[PDB]
């Protein structure tokens, strides 16, 4: 009745009443057909005696008994009775074979990439959801979006929108369709600006990753602004911490940012001669620790997207060959040699053709570089001396030094782009649209995986703080009594113990300073603070076979498990501010714009942290909405999805987190006279004094709460 | 599935795997402990030190030998060496391995039962066996005769073997070994 009006595309949204009613009168039993686990599939339907195509006999407390065919196509598991995890996964595959690529999940937004092109985006005769609630309509993001605008509205806050990012495809395309759903409602436009500098974050921001080929290693924010009464204003975009390790140190099978190999794809002479550099990869140390070309993409091309990127910007020649020169300056620094002074500890310099290549670029002295380097400088109460260096401590300090130089040089450029997308009248209110990198679990984990799950940790922290208040909200509603511990902080606040200032980083940090630190004596300290005294902190099952990890501890995606091997070299940043003075005095001006604004001890753990802690408190003063991406295959064929990718997705994705916590309830929550209709064989007060525990319902206002594993008996 | 030797001595610990030419680990049968203050904190103070371990840091260190003449006279520190030999230096799980301890001859009963008891209880290996030395140099030696003369860092002893007989009452056995050699240097 009410779907008929998106016609060809109702068929996507909403099925007819039809195959529905003829589907929830399906004959299955709930006593022969359980979920089994399996190789390929990892959970299959059976008839302990079991049969799909293969025979097993296992345990009967590892058996899934499978939903009832009332709820067979449901697009939100919410109301399902057996919630597990094969149970979502076949929800999932059923609801996308017959196609419909949207899911509703308790408070998230599961949407899964189709590879095809669909009309239930375009045109407007499916965006008609103007003024409609999420409950109501089919469940596309499209009214989450509406909903957002309502919200922020009608209480003039803030609105907070978070979808999972490390999915190649599926980011990009849903939120083109996002931002311009926002551009249609609150009406050359700010998408087409938006998608124009885009290739800068691009170049800047992604690199080939073991299991990627263009990832964001760093947080994307868009603030799209309204008007005080809803009208659309000008954009700006926030970005965050970033991956900046990777500027010096890169694994194996993987490299850092583009534009170094984009640069040296030898495609403007120009460029690869103003810089002095040759072409080949294996020369600059900096990038060529893993692979040094990918064959997955070409560089040429990438090059002349970002030069067209750096033309639609006001960059002059300038602003162009200013940033290739501090980008040479970086890939220069990699192979900068330099010896102990003879019979003594003291770094002497042997050969300065870098040196000297550097000084020109950054508009330096190749002298003045030498002993700033090679002498630093404090300012002791009112006095100045010289102090003394080891090679390792200078090199320390050039690797902070070319990271401090590509990371400011990031932000400027952010801040250039935020500019060339602004000009509009005075505006107060905007909705958050929070890209992000998901967890991480490959096969050899290390310390810049920590940071990320740890990042990640913070957020689900935060979503599930979120849902816990909703939850809490809607039982106060209908007089429900019910507290319980929680849900949203507790059960994650003790795995949080690497933030207090004896946990893991902590003690990383602390061996930083102290001196002589080895990893092993790392991993000492490690289990005197931590082994038997923690739960989640256990030590790994390294069995020959596998890489070694050194301990293990367990998130909410799993229990991971690390390797600590070479973290003192990926913490430490021991800035050298003679080389800062340096720099805010160069003849290269954008160096001085960069470094225009009574040292030896800054960690990437606390910059890190301190930048997480910041972008927690820029989210908590606002309303999230939630988004989950999913890449249903990895050879991108529609229709079918691998299950055990998936199902890892998932793991990861943190739904199942969502699902376990409204396994606490009662997640299904009925009214009177639906139950009352359709279990009335023999108001709801004498329906349920007939039978079962009376804990199983809480009958208030119209409305009876069930938890799950009742319903399966109906 | 393979097993394990373990020839104890009291001076060097010598383990490997049955099958293999030589022991995999040779270190000394030692363990020290701090006798100064300690200063630096975080430095990860142990509380004890043994192996080789125990040899390089020995400036600081008071060394003692948990055997004396052969018999284990310290059962928590020889608790501490077995439990060395297993997981740092030959890196295996005992609870996989059969394990071919050694003794000397004539010394206390009671030697052979807390080693078979330790081994069992706070090992669990599978199972074992306690040789004496002189037959096992014997087999080295391959022969099935002669008197053979074992001098290591604890005991002196002779033990004369026929055609793979021993002959119990003429086994004779010796205190001064290398160590009373060592102090009297």
């Amino acid at each position: 009745a009410q779907m008929a009006d998106f016609g060809a595309a109702a068929q996507y949204l909403r099925k007819s009443e039809k195959e529905r009613l003829e589907a929830q009168t399906r004959p299955f039993d709930i006593r022969t057909e359980c979920f089994v686990p399996d190789d390929k599939e990892e959970y299959v339907k059976a008839k302990a005696e079991t049969e799909n195509g293969k025979t097993v006999t296992i345990k009967e407390d590892q058996v899934m008994q499978q939903n009832p065919p009332k709820f067979d196509k449901i697009e939100d598991m919410a109301m399902l009775t057996f919630l597990h995890e094969p149970a979502v996964l076949y929800n999932l595959k059923e609801r996308y074979a017959a196609w419909m690529i949207y899911t509703y999940s308790g408070l998230f937004c599961v949407t899964v990439n189709p590879y095809k092109w669909l009309p239930v985006y375009n045109a407007e005769v499916v965006a008609a959801y103007r003024g409609k609630k999420r409950s109501e309509a089919p469940p596309h993001i499209f009214s989450i979006s509406d909903n957002a605008y309502q919200y922020m509205l009608t209480d003039r806050e803030n609105q907070s929108i978070l979808i999972t990012g490390e999915s190649g495809a599926g980011k990009t395309v849903n939120t083109k369709r996002v931002i311009q759903y926002f551009a249609s409602i609150a009406a050359g436009t700010l998408e087409d600006q938006i998608i124009q500098a885009n290739p800068a974050l691009e170049a800047f921001g992604n690199a080939k990753t073991v299991r990627n080929d263009n990832s964001s290693r760093f947080g994307k924010f868009i603030r799209i602004h309204f008007g005080a009464t809803g009208k659309l204003a000008s954009a700006d975009i926030e970005t965050y911490l970033l991956e900046k390790s990777r500027v010096i140190f890169q694994l194996k099978a993987e490299r850092n940012y583009h534009i170094f190999y984009q640069i040296l794809s030898n495609k403007k002479p120009e460029l690869l001669d103003m810089l002095l550099v040759t072409n080949n990869p294996y020369d600059y140390a900096f990038v060529s620790q893993g692979e040094v070309s990918v064959a997955s993409i070409d560089d040429s091309e990438e090059l002349l997207a970002t030069d067209s990127a750096f033309d639609v910007l006001s960059f002059t020649a300038e602003e162009k060959a200013g940033v290739y020169k501090l980008t040479g300056a970086i890939m220069h620094y990699g192979n900068m040699k330099f010896k102990q002074k003879q019979r003594e500890e003291q770094a002497e310099p042997d050969g300065t053709e870098d040196a000297d290549k550097s000084a020109y670029l950054m508009g330096l002295n190749s002298a003045d570089l030498l002993k700033g380097l090679c002498h630093p400088r404090v300012k002791v109460g009112n006095e100045y001396v010289t102090k003394g260096q080891s090679v390792q401590q200078v090199y320390y300090s050039i690797g902070a030094l070319a990271k401090s130089v590509y990371e400011k040089m990031f932000n400027w450029m952010v801040t250039r782009i935020n500019a060339t997308l602004e000009t509009k009248q005075p505006r107060q209110y905007f909705i958050g649209v929070l890209d992000i990198a998901g967890f991480e679990i490959f096969d050899f984990n290390s310390f810049e995986q920590l940071c990320i799950n740890f990042t990640n940790e913070k957020l689900q922290q935060f979503f599930n703080h979120h849902m816990f208040v909703l939850e809490q909200e809607e039982y106060k509603k209908e007089g429900i009594e019910w507290e319980f511990i929680d849900f949203g902080m507790d059960l994650q606040a003790c795995i949080d113990l690497i933030e207090k200032p004896m946990g893991i980083m902590s003690i990383l940090e602390e061996e930083c300073m102290f001196p002589k630190a080895s990893d092993m004596t790392f991993k000492a300290k490690l289990y005197d603070n931590h082994l038997g005294k923690s739960n989640n902190f256990q030590k790994p099952r390294n069995v020959k076979g596998k890489q070694e990890a050194h301990f293990s501890l367990v998130h909410y995606a799993g229990t991971v498990d690390y390797n600590i091997m070479g973290w003192l070299e990926k913490n430490k940043d021991p800035l050298n501010e003679t080389v800062v003075g340096l720099y805010q005095k160069s003849s290269l001006k954008l160096m001085a714009t960069l470094f225009s604004t009574k040292s030896s001890f800054q960690t990437v753990s606390a910059l890190h942290r301190e930048n997480l802690n910041k972008l927690m408190t820029n989210l908590k003063t606002t309303h999230p909405h939630f988004v989950r991406c999913i890449i249903p295959n990895e050879r991108k064929a529609p229709g079918v999805m691998d299950n055990p990718l998936v199902m890892h997705q998932l793991r990861c994705n943190g739904v199942l987190e969502g699902i376990r916590i409204c396994r606490k309830g009662f997640p299904n929550r009925i009214l009177y006279g639906d139950f009352r209709q359709r279990y009335r064989i023999l108001g709801a007060e004498k329906l349920l004094g007939s039978l079962i525990d009376h804990n199983q319902y809480k009958f208030g206002h119209t409305k009876v709460f069930f938890k799950a594993g009742l319903l399966g008996l109906l | 599935t393979t097993a394990l030797v373990c020839d104890n001595g009291s001076g060097l610990v010598k383990a490997g795997f049955a099958g293999d030419d030589a022991p995999r680990a040779v270190f000394p049968s030692i363990v020290g402990r701090p006798r100064h203050q300690g200063v630096m904190v975080g430095m990860g103070q142990k509380d004890s030190y043994v192996g080789d371990e125990a040899q390089s840091k020995r400036g600081i260190l008071t060394l003692k030998y948990p055997i004396e003449h052969g018999i284990i006279t310290n059962w928590d520190d020889m608790e501490k060496i077995w439990h060395h030999t297993f997981y740092n230096e030959l890196r295996v799980a005992p609870e996989e391995h059969p394990t071919l301890l050694t003794e000397a001859p004539l010394n206390p009963k009671a030697n052979r039962e807390k080693m078979t008891q330790i081994m069992f209880e706070t090992f669990n290996v599978p199972a074992m066996y306690v040789a004496i030395q002189a037959v096992l140099s014997l087999y080295a030696s391959g022969r099935t005769t002669g008197i053979v003369l074992d001098s290591g860092d604890g005991v002196t002893h002779n033990v004369p073997i026929y055609e793979g007989y021993a002959l119990p009452h003429a086994i004779m056995r010796l205190d001064l070994a290398g160590r009373d050699l060592t102090d009297y240097l």
